[PDB]
């Protein structure tokens, strides 16, 4: 029962992906 | 006996597969062979506003490689993810 890591940051590189 | 990769990768959505391959890109973008080098990864941490450093992803390429060439591939990558939330050595 735990949150997923920051992998987002990478996500947002493109551009934005998944931010919020 | 790594469930924890085998139901993370299935929990996973058409989104997380597909840019998961979005990602690779990028981090390749100017990668000749096409492969993320230690250096390749750190170089977009320093950019996001951290500084990793280098002896912690030689040590996690190595940690998380399928073959051992030294190189993270698309299968490498999504194991990747959940050897970190699940990291015990
Ligand atoms: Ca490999």
């Amino acid at each position: 029962r735990r949150v997923r890591i920051s992998a987002d940051a990478m996500m947002q590189a493109l551009l934005g992906a998944r931010a919020k | 006996m790594d469930d924890i990769y085998k139901a993370a990768v299935e929990q996973l959505t058409e989104e997380q597969k597909n840019e998961f391959k979005a990602a690779f890109d990028i981090f390749v973008l100017g990668a000749e062979d096409g492969c993320i080098s230690t250096k390749e990864l750190g170089k977009v941490m320093r950019m996001l506003g951290q500084n990793p450093t280098p002896e912690e992803l030689q040590e996690m390429i190595d940690e998380v490689d399928e073959d051992g060439s030294g190189t993270v591939d698309f299968d490498e990558w999504l194991v990747m993810m959940v050897r970190c939330m699940k990291d015990d050595s």
